[PDB]
């Protein structure tokens, strides 16, 4: 009885692993980047990175290695996913066809055992003999790589050492030898083993095991001629090759831990090293052999998850905690001392820790403000969906039927005159600065409806009406030539170029050239049907040899050559509703053709200007009203504006057309405009008003970054003060001593807490301590207005903006906790009440509590907070203080709280969710129902009064339902889990709303930056889409040959069941991009009886809610 | 891996489980008490865990709703006092074992058709196979008996006096793979029906239990590797303890013997590290856990009663901060 729909709003941004190699061919260099479920393939060049192919898998990438086995034409890819699907991939490319082909695959999950908590480790030996996997504790899984192992059958080896830190295969050994770091109670150690495929066992390692640093974390295998192994710890770096030993402890390392490494030279001569706090290092192995270890600092980058040296001093910085970088390394230090300068920068929303939904620009349409980033990469991210315009002038002019800009002054380059066509007549307007006032003009008639006007060659103007074609002088402003149909018939369709003119009279087309004082009639034709639309836009410089036309009866787009009118290419179109707009433009040096229909449908083709060839027919839908297409240029780039009930801009991103929305109600006509009072603006008219304004950037999503330089935690919006409330945390070193100027130390007004409620803790100076702050930020400029610092060892955990009880004052409310490192669970807390006055920040009230306030929320004028294992309810006094009223005790740790009207949904640490109620008669709570399953909750939201949603650390989603019709009192309180679905992200926040203007809508943000949508469906829709989803998996072949059934199967360490209740929206929306006959293969006799067109009607309406 | 929960939790949203399990499984909260209508020996949860299954000193079997606390049924099973209970994960079968009234153990069809399926006359203790509950193992002194369920007939006996340790509390049991048996400290290849190894006897009265990873054997205080046979670890606190794991395989419950003492304790099954040592301050007779890690059932007397515990919650004394 639960029906839901899950779709991706923003694909994940964070980088999880990246490898470089010769994958597409042995000649060019590739860079591969592994985001959560997507891998991005690139070609490294001098200019930068050139993307070639971008593929989604049914699984998250856990291991990604490139290798060329013997006698193979180019490198092969190996991938293991989280659910233990292995695969080996090859790259085939014939022409424009790019497909990823799978050599071998298979699942290597063991039937019994618990996955290692340290994580999955994947390595390959140099010999290309086997693949080494650490999946479970105490075992070592091996996958032979002989060409006959086309199913990837594995075997295990008992590994007595249990807690393994890192493993590598060594170079230069007479038999495949490993080298790893394990942790005994007697500190941690390093040991070597050989591997035998015949005996399937281990044999003695080449040298004795040895002791290493107690915080040794990384193992690096040095290639020949050197050989041996480098082991990196938190204090020192060592070298290990049998007899040889070198060790250095440079003092620079002690500040921050080393995380990632990389080889520069294939000799192992030079290695890169990155640390937590952004620093970048260089490791050197001095020859004459393997003389020395020496370390030099190179600069500061983004917090590195992976580093890949590409070529010629260019390094890619894979970042999981902030924006990824492409970096150039220079040998001469810059002015300030560094060797590092940033080339480009790549957006990373992850990790999202909180977010809210605020209507900033257009009320009624949502935007997200997310708490993103990490320690030094902390930032606010403002996310808009679609393009808006910014008004500058509004005039009541109902009935406009056309718009044309016009520069009347032949000397100045700016437009100064706007021509408006009405029903059967025409008017003129000049633009003196911002005044818009009526104007007349010699040569132009005002009693006929205008089809076109504008500047033409030879310093002239042209007006094309229903009666004639009028050519006008520039400098004397007089009619110089006029054309009429020979029998004085009316003009039906018009189209004009800077030097060429083509009109239509019913079926007859006329071609005219514009010469000084002359309208030169060149040719003539009679067409098979009535004329509907025309376009002669020159795609080069401008004398177009081509004329595009669409007709009435035989509905069809035709290309004609000028002046021949000789047919070149005809494309039939279905239906009996005529086209009403056609256009030829140029997107990014590729020539396309656009043709809109009367129902709001749009066909678009490709165009060979030399031959007039239309290729790769495609079809989209834009609303319901007939579409009016027109060209405009912005930032020296050409784009197309589509006027309909869904106004849309058409542009090209990476040589594919993209359709971004326009955040308007409806646009009937449009023209560009550049005047001395309205620069680079646009002129827009609905059927009631005439507006002029400027346009945003041309992108589907615009993302504004606000660097805070410290870690944000929560956020909420106080409307009545035009502000944002942000909690943060920066790390200082105990002298407390900060590390770098961040937002909390650069506020306009700063403050500290003067509380004294907490009159035994020793700090080892140099240790790191978090310092928390309340940050308040402007809604428009986003500059830190005030930063309130909290006490020492006090963390800010919960934040609410609301008004309580009867006080019309609106407040900021914070819940904190006293966090001392040697304590296991905080015993002291605090709930503070603030108001942000006109400029200042006033402390109102406090309330001491014996625990951490992990969550709180406004509950019907009352404050509803959670302390460590208690759910409490406060009232707000007439004396402006807090008075507790209720409690709830049955839970381990109350971490997550949400409220409908008078219902309370509570998320616990290990028991999934509780449903509570408030009884006004007793002034207490009543536990209504619970879910018993041990789900490690991470987020929660209330969908409706009977369905509830949350996500746990098992990367999953589930929905619980209240069976209100209760046979018995026991069956009543079972929150029956009726939805189950494996997602693949770690959700940290749910909030209601949508990013689309004009049932249900829930947005969530994850660790990888992924933003998703969850909406509800009905029983008819569910049973249908579920049929498509099985039928698509019959057709869509997944990379790695992985079943979609297995991927989305709900999987925890305790349960593993198929998915029910949800539908994978990313899969349903891929139905549009698939080929045409495969659609007919999907729709084959599916009742629910609609086929192959009624579904395109559905999916396109589904792609519309995000 | 910080110590303080609040710091550790913040690292989860940004970027371990041992410190979390250490917190939860040192906290046990009694909530309800299960008495009998007319003033027990064994305890177990049903398959779907909605009822609690109790054995008495008169041979009876009681069934309580965990939600309400009332008796749903009552059955007579033996003429001796009940010693052990084990339902099938199918929810279709149950195993019983009494003290001295032959037949000592028996297999039962559950409530739908509730009836006696087969008899196990010679065997004190009984236990299902681990992976595929198609076979049943029983203990007669130092002798192991493997039986089929549908036929009820015997498949093979396992004994070798040259290798016996003669433990007091011997209980033969299958590995998670159903291809090994441990009796009296002796590994048996089920298929080949021969002996594999004979572990040295370091105790008087404990036989041993397998670890779910299929890699280890838990004799009283010695962890033996299942193929190397080397001594891998020594856990002192397990001395004389009957060891039960949770359903997920992360935690051990140990129960001090000499039928049991006043305290049980919980361990971290990965590294065998102690978590806590809970003292209920009463004599303990049996215990069992649900598969949901929600409830803990304990039998104990002041007149024997079964008190039910909730996991992860604190006792009032520690909650009052004295």
């Amino acid at each position: 009885m639960s029906y839901n729909y899950v779709v991706t709003a923003q694909k994940p941004t964070a980088v999880n692993g990246c490898v470089t190699g010769h994958f597409t061919s042995a000649e060019d260099l590739n860079l591969l980047i592994a985001k959560n479920t997507r891998l991005e393939i690139y070609v490294v060049t001098a200019e930068g990175l050139r993307p070639v192919k971008e593929v989604g898998m049914y699984g998250k990438i856990a291991v990604m290695e490139l290798f060329r086995p013997k006698g193979e034409s180019k490198d092969l890819l190996f991938i293991l996913t989280a659910k233990y699907n292995a695969c080996i991939l090859e790259y085939k490319q014939s022409g424009e066809s790019i497909d990823i082909i799978t050599r071998a695959h298979g699942n290597v999950q063991d039937r019994i055992g618990r996955p290692s908590e340290t994580g999955i480790i994947g390595i390959i030996d140099p010999e290309c003999r086997m693949i080494g996997l650490r999946l479970y504790d105490g075992l070592f899984k091996v996958i032979p790589l002989d060409r006959d192992n086309k199913e990837l059958k594995a075997f295990n080896i008992r590994l007595e050492e249990l807690h393994v830190i890192d493993v590598k295969f060594l170079y230069g050994c007479q038999a495949p030898t490993i080298c790893f770091v394990y942790q005994d109670p007697q500190g941690r150690h390093v040991k070597t083993y050989e591997v035998s495929l015949r005996e399937k066992e281990f044999n003695k390692g080449p040298w004795k095991q040895e002791n290493v640093e107690a915080e040794a974390s990384m193992v690096i295998a040095v290639p020949e001629p050197f050989g041996g192994a480098i082991i990196i710890g938190q204090e020192s770096i060592t070298y290990h090759n049998g007899d040889k030993y070198l060790a250095i402890a440079p003092p620079i390392i002690k500040q921050s831990t080393i995380v990632c490494h990389n080889r520069v030279d294939p000799n192992g001569s030079r290695y890169l090293l990155g640390d937590m706090e952004g620093r970048l290092f260089m490791l050197l192995l001095e020859k004459e052999t393997l003389k020395d270890l020496r370390v030099e600092l190179l600069g500061e980058t983004s917090i590195a998850e992976c580093l890949t040296y590409l070529d010629n001093g260019v390094v890619f910085v894979g970042s999981r905690l902030g924006d990824s970088q492409l970096v150039k390394l220079n040998v001469d230090s810059n002015e300030q001392g560094s060797y590092v300068v940033a080339m480009e920068t790549f957006t990373n929303l992850g990790p999202i820790v909180d977010m809210c939904v605020v209507d900033l620009e257009r009320q009624g349409q949502g935007q997200l403000v997310t708490c993103s980033g990490a320690f030094k990469e902390g930032s606010l991210r403002i996310i808009r969906n679609g393009i808006g315009i910014h008004e500058h002038a509004s005039i009541d002019l109902p009935g406009i039927k056309g718009l044309w800009p016009l520069r009347s002054d032949p000397n100045r380059e700016t437009d100064d005159t706007l021509v408006l066509s009405f029903v059967g007549q025409t008017r003129v307007l000049m633009l003196n600065g911002e005044e818009v006032e009526e104007t007349e003009l010699m040569g132009f008639v005002d009693d006929q409806q205008t089809f076109f006007c504008g500047n033409v060659a030879h310093q002239q103007l042209i007006q094309i009406t229903s009666a004639s074609v009028r050519l006008v002088s520039q400098e004397p402003k007089a009619l110089v030539s006029e054309w009429k149909e020979p029998q004085a018939k009316n003009i039906s369709v018009a189209s004009c170029n800077s030097s060429q003119v083509v009109v239509a009279v019913g079926r007859a087309l006329y071609y005219l050239q514009i010469h000084p004082q002359e309208l030169r009639q060149i040719s003539h034709t009679e067409m098979e049907h009535e004329v509907a639309c025309l376009d002669i836009t020159p795609l080069g410089d401008g004398l177009s040899p081509l004329c595009a036309i669409g007709l009435w009866t035989d509905i069809s787009a035709r290309i004609l050559k000028l002046p021949s009118f000789e047919l070149l290419h005809k494309e039939m179109l279905g239906g009996e509703i005529i086209p009403r707009s056609i256009l030829m433009t140029t997107f990014e040096s590729s020539h396309y053709l656009l043709c809109a229909l009367g129902d709001g449908a749009l066909f678009y083709f490709g165009l060979n200007i030399e031959t007039g060839l239309l290729s790769d027919r495609k079809k989209v839908t834009l609303g319901t009203q007939p579409t009016v297409l027109r060209t405009f240029r912005s930032l020296s780039t050409t784009n197309v504006f589509a006027c309909s009930d869904r106004p849309t801009v058409i542009y090209s991103s990476n040589h594919k057309l993209v359709f971004s929305n326009v955040n308007l109600k409806e646009v009937n006509y449009m023209c560009p405009l550049n005047s001395d009072g309205y620069p680079d603006s646009l002129a827009l008219a609905n059927n009631s008003t005439l507006t002029i304004g400027t346009i945003d950037e041309i992108q589907k999503l615009h993302i504004r970054t606000v660097p805070l330089y410290e870690s944000p935690r929560k956020i909420c919006y106080q409307e009545v003060s035009q502000c944002f409330g942000v909690l943060s945390s920066r790390i200082e070193v105990q002298d407390t001593t900060a590390l770098r100027p961040s937002a909390s130390t650069q506020a306009l007004s700063s403050s500290v807490s003067s509380s004294k409620l907490f009159s035994p803790h020793e700090t080892s100076f140099g240790e790191e301590v978090e310092v928390h702050n309340l940050l308040i930020i402007d809604q428009h400029t986003f500059e830190v207005l005030h930063a309130h610092q909290f006490l020492q060892n006090e963390y800010a955990l919960s934040l609410v903006s609301c008004k309580l009880g009867k006080d019309p004052n609106t407040y900021f409310i914070v819940g904190t906790a006293m966090v001392y490192p040697e304590e296991a669970e905080p015993k002291q807390g605090r709930i503070v009440v603030f108001q942000y006055s006109d400029g200042k920040l006033q402390t109102v009230a406090e309330k001491e509590v014996k625990g951490a306030v992990y969550s709180m929320v406004e509950f019907n004028g009352k404050l509803l907070a959670s302390i460590n294992s208690t759910v409490r309810l406060y009232e707000w006094t007439t004396e402006k203080e807090l008075r507790t009223e209720c409690n709830h005790y049955n839970n381990i740790m109350a971490l997550y709280l949400k409220t409908k009207g008078d219902f309370i949904l509570v998320g616990d640490l290990m028991r999934s969710v509780l449903l509570l109620a408030y009884k006004p008669m007793e002034g207490n709570f009543e536990e209504i129902a619970r879910d018993f399953n041990p789900n490690w909750m991470s987020a929660v939201e209330i969908l409706d009064d009977d369905n509830f949603l949350g996500a746990e650390n098992a990367f999953n989603l589930f929905v619980c339902q209240k069976d209100s019709a209760a046979t018995t009192d026991e069956e009543r309180q079972h929150l029956q889990e009726v939805g189950l679905f494996h997602l693949g992200e770690f959700v940290n926040v749910f909030c209601h709303g949508s990013l689309v203007m004009q049932q249900g809508s829930v947005l969530f943000g994850t660790v990888n930056g992924m933003i998703g949508l969850v909406t509800s469906l009905s029983e008819s829709w569910y049973n249908l889409l579920l049929d498509m989803q099985n039928r698509l998996n019959k057709v869509i072949k997944s990379v790695g040959k992985i079943e979609h059934s297995f991927w989305r199967s709900f999987h925890t360490e305790r349960k593993t069941e198929p998915a029910t209740g949800f539908i994978d929206g990313d899969l349903i929306e891929s139905f549009l991009d698939i080929s045409r006959p495969k659609m007919q293969e999907v729709v084959a006799n599916l009742q629910y009886e609609a086929t192959a067109d009624d579904l395109i009607k559905v999916v396109e309406e589904l792609t519309r809610i995000h | 891996a910080p110590i303080n929960f609040t710091s550790r939790l913040n690292r989860r949203a940004s970027f371990g489980g041992c410190f979390d399990r250490h917190l939860i499984f040192s906290r046990f909260r009694p909530i309800s008490v299960f008495r009998e209508a007319n003033e027990f020996t064994c305890c177990a949860f049903s398959a779907r865990e909605r009822f609690l299954m109790l054995g008495t000193c008169t041979g009876q079997l009681k069934l309580y709703n965990v939600f309400s606390g009332q008796e749903e049924a009552s059955y007579n099973c033996h003429n001796s006092a009940i010693t052990h209970l084990e339902p099938s994960r199918d929810g279709s079968l149950l195993l019983t074992s009494a003290t001295w009234s032959q037949p000592l153990s028996a297999l039962w069809g559950m409530k739908s058709v509730f009836d006696m399926k087969h008899s196990f006359t010679e065997d004190h203790y009984v236990e299902f196979s681990k992976h595929s509950q198609d076979r049943v193992i029983g203990t007669k002194g130092d002798i192991a008996h493997i039986y089929d369920i549908q036929t009820g007939n015997k498949l093979l006996t396992l004994f070798n006096p040259d290798l016996a340790n003669n433990y007091k509390r011997n209980c033969a049991t299958f590995n998670p793979t159903d291809d090994l048996v441990l009796n009296d400290g002796v590994l048996w290849d089920v298929r080949s029906a021969q002996a594999i190894h004979k572990f040295d006897k370091f105790n008087m009265n404990i036989s041993g239990v397998f670890h779910p990873n299929g890699l280890e054997v838990i004799i009283n205080t010695e962890i033996w590797d299942l193929r190397t046979f080397h001594l891998l670890h020594t856990v002192p606190a397990l001395d004389q303890c009957r060891v039960v794991f949770n359903h997920t395989g992360t935690v051990m419950y140990g129960a001090m013997l000499q039928p049991f003492g006043s305290s049980f304790r919980t361990f971290n099954a990965t590294d065998y590290k102690p978590i806590a040592t809970i003292d209920v301050k009463r004599n303990i007779f049996d215990l069992c856990t649900d598969t949901k890690d929600c409830y803990l059932a304990v039998i104990e007397n002041q007149d024997t009663v079964c008190r039910l515990y909730e996991v992860g919650r604190q006792r009032l004394a520690e909650e009052l901060a004295l």
